[PDB]
RNA sequence: ACGGAGGGGUACCACCAGACGUGGAGUCUGCGGCUCAAUCUGACCCAACGCGCGCACCUCACCAGGCCCGGACGCGCGGAGGACCGACAGCCGGGCGCGCUUUCGCGAUCGCGCGGGCGGUGGUGCAUGGCCGCUCCCAGCCCGUGGCGCGAGCCGUCUGC
RNA sequence: AGGUCUGUGAUGCCCUCAGACGCCCUGGGCCGCACGCGCGCUACACUGGCGGGGCCAGCCGGCGCCCGCGAGGACGCGCGGAGCCCCCGCCGUGGCCGGGACCGCGGGCUGGAACGCCCCCGCGCACCAGGAAUGUCUUGUAGGCGCCCGCCCCCACCGCG
């Protein structure tokens, strides 16, 4: 039963065409996938 | 003067072929029930197999432009892992099935399977194999034939042989199971013919004029 | 020419195992020479229990496989590698009777 | 938990990299080539088995066989097998 | 479970190209030598028997094929019905017939 | 069928003549009882008791604890404006993204309800098949024509050697 | 109404079926012990035990060199068979050098893992031919002596020979 949210603007990390997420893909960062 | 360890090769080459024959002869009894099969044969030809069946009426194994057949011989050849064109399968065709057991019990058990009663089936497989030329056929048929309370009543016909080394020559014996809503009918057929091939039958003497 | 060949035939029952015997060597009188040596008989042995269960007297089955093998050796160079092949299909074309030929 | 790390010393105690010697029984090459499957099925066994009906209990190895002992008796007319003497 | 198309696509091809597959009654984990799908994935790479087996269980509920086992081994045949279900999956063509009618005698 | 009825035969799973043993001790193994969370179960005169082919894991059923769905196939609804499925840090935990404080991913291979499957060393061997055991280390069992009896039955198939 | 639904893609009718009697993992147990009995093994000694030497089998069958008291181990190649018995000595009727259970230090093998199996020094249990009762046996037989296969990662007082 994990805890999981909902949001439907899963497109935001961004202004306009910008480059917000550290081709493609507190504690430091995590990234997705693998480390 | 000679090591053991290399002839294991060729012995050990010849009992894994046996096996193999064991399993087709199964898989074909589940399979070419109604095809009147009845039994299977190997050659362990190095290039290529070839497999030797005896079947009532091959033409419906056969099948339209020989389809049954090699859709047959490329499944063989996955299970067995050999190149396909070099697994080739014959036919052959048995002309005394009265004299075959395991044709007439099939026969016998489709008949069963349309509800026609046992007195009946019997004794038409009995004069079948007598027309054939055979000096005796015992059928029986086990299991809950009633209502409840099972019981073997037992048909028969001629003469027949229950001992012996000549109960391996003369004496052919089979059976098979029936899946009905009461139960499971146990059937088997034996049937003995005396003057089968050019064996001759012993403590049978024959005089001159 | 010459390739030293050996013929290694084997059998489970000793009717057919001298039958081939005897064509082969009525084959292969020209192609050289083919006598036989017969080897001892490997016997293999099971023993069983008779009772699916482990009830009432403890009886048990005795079956065996016997195999029979023989060994001509015998061409030698006296074939080559197509003159084996003549008398091999020669030879009567028994259902079960495995065959090698080695140099 | 890609970011775990030990002590050296609790290094080269481990296991030398050797292949864990119960191989399993592949009675044929068909039979296979090499969240939960961390643990499916890690514990590494023979599974002998009769190649009839599937059972790990009273297997003929001998002459490399593989059949149940109960199961042996139907077919071994059909392999060859008879009863004399 | 979560079953890649190349492995479906394989699947296929195998049947039609021999119009059969015989398999191991298996559960635990291991490959398939037979059917091979690239998927550049060195040169070729084998499939599992669970994915196979979950596609084999589903063709054979649909009618496409028809199972015989035996000694523990699973045997299917593709039917005329499967036939024509196969033949547009793979895009392939009317009239086009598996290697089998291809006089292999 | 039985007879502490008679008459003929037979066999070291019967005796005579003899031989070698067991039941005596220590120990291996199996069987009932006690104990335990569990000490998994079948078989009980011959015709149960090293027998159901060697139990640290598997085998394995029983005890204390935890992952997974591998829910086929049909109808209704929903869904890519996102069905379902994986993971770093840090704990709780025997352990594992099992669960937890968070946010990255993957992409219809489907989700839910209703029918319907698959599977199960789960019960009944007094519902069955097949295979064994015993009756039986036996010598006995039957058909056609005919004859005797209302008939069940008898003769054939023998009170001799 | 003998045994087997726990050998099987042999099965009728019941029971279980998403906190599962399905499947997979970690541990424990099937071996626990005041007691009754079934098949076996070892002995109770001089028609013997210990030490040294000589020598012959069959189902069938694999060996060298070097370490280590040994069990075992590192390398490298295809090659190959025993107990009783016989000969010479010691012991000298003493629960003694008969017998080898139990226990205390130590060295190794299998395996992912010893609770398992082998070897060495020391300690040295019952047992003096066995009550009422009972089993098997006629020539290469009884008995005595050992050797191979099966199941098996290791292990035979069992079983087939």
């Amino acid at each position: 039963e994990p805890k999981k949210v909902r949001l439907a603007c899963l497109k935001y990390y961004t202004i306009k065409g910008d480059t917000a997420e550290p081709n493609c893909g507190a504690r430091h960062a995590d990234r997705c996938h693998c480390g | 003067i000679v090591r053991r360890d290399e002839e294991n090769v060729y012995y050990s080459k010849y009992l894994n072929d046996c096996i193999m024959e064991a399993e087709l002869h199964e898989f074909f009894s589940r399979e070419l029930v109604d095809a009147g099969y009845a039994s299977c044969s190997l050659c362990r030809t190095i290039d290529s197999i070839c497999v030797i069946i005896q079947c009532a009426e091959p033409e419906v194994v056969m099948g339209d432009n020989h389809y049954r057949l090699h859709k047959i011989e490329y499944l063989l050849a996955g299970r067995f892992m050999c190149d396909p064109k070099n697994f080739n399968i014959w036919v052959d065709k048995i002309i005394k099935r009265g004299l075959s057991a395991e044709i007439m019990v099939d026969n016998l058990r489709a008949k069963l399977e349309e509800a026609m009663p046992i007195r009946r089936a019997a004794y038409s497989i009995i004069r079948t194999a007598m027309r054939a030329g055979a000096a005796g056929c015992e059928v029986i048929v086990a299991g809950k034939l009633r209502a409840q309370r099972a019981r073997a009543n037992k048909f028969k016909e001629g003469c027949l042989i229950s001992t012996g080394h000549p109960k391996r020559i003369f004496l052919a014996e089979a059976t098979r199971h029936i899946k009905m809503r009461q139960g499971v009918i146990g059937v088997k057929v034996r049937i003995y013919n005396p003057n089968i091939r050019g064996a001759v039958m012993p403590d049978k003497i024959e005089i001159g004029a | 020419m010459h390739q030293k060949y050996t013929i290694i035939v084997v059998g489970k029952d000793l009717k057919l195992v001298e039958r081939y015997v005897k064509s082969i060597v009525k084959e292969g009188r020209a192609f050289g020479i083919s006598g036989p040596c017969r080897a001892p008989v490997r016997r293999l042995t099971i023993t069983t229990r008779k009772s699916p269960c482990g009830e009432g007297t403890n009886t048990w089955h005795r079956f065996e496989l016997r195999m029979y093998k023989r060994t001509f050796w015998v061409t030698c160079g006296g074939n080559d590698i197509s003159t084996i092949l003549s008398k091999t299909v020669v030879i009567p074309g028994i259902q079960v009777t495995v065959e090698v030929e080695e140099p | 938990r890609n970011l775990g790390s030990c002590g050296a010393e609790d290094l080269d105690s481990r296991v030398h990299p050797s292949t864990i010697f119960w191989p399993t029984e592949a009675d044929n090459i068909n039979l296979a080539s090499g969240m939960r499957e961390t643990e499916f099925c890690t514990h590494i066994a023979h599974k002998r088995e009769c190649r009839i009906c599937g059972n790990y209990n009273s297997v003929y190895r001998k002459y490399g066989l593989f059949i149940c002992r109960r199961c042996f008796k139907e077919n071994a007319g059909k392999i060859g097998f008879v009863k004399l003497h | 479970v979560h079953i890649p198309k190349a492995v479906y696509k394989a699947v296929y091809a195998h049947l039609y190209e021999n119009a059969s597959l015989a398999l191991k009654e298996y559960w635990r984990v291991g490959n398939v030598p037979g059917i091979t799908y690239v998927d550049e994935n060195g040169k070729l790479c084998n499939p599992t028997y669970l994915h196979v087996n979950c596609i084999m269980q589903s063709l054979e509920s649909r009618g496409v094929v028809k199972d015989t086992f035996a000694w523990r081994h699973h045997y299917y045949l593709l039917t005329e019905k499967g036939e024509q279900f196969i033949r547009k999956e793979l895009d392939l063509t009317d009239d086009v017939l598996p290697t089998p009618y291809s006089k292999p005698s």
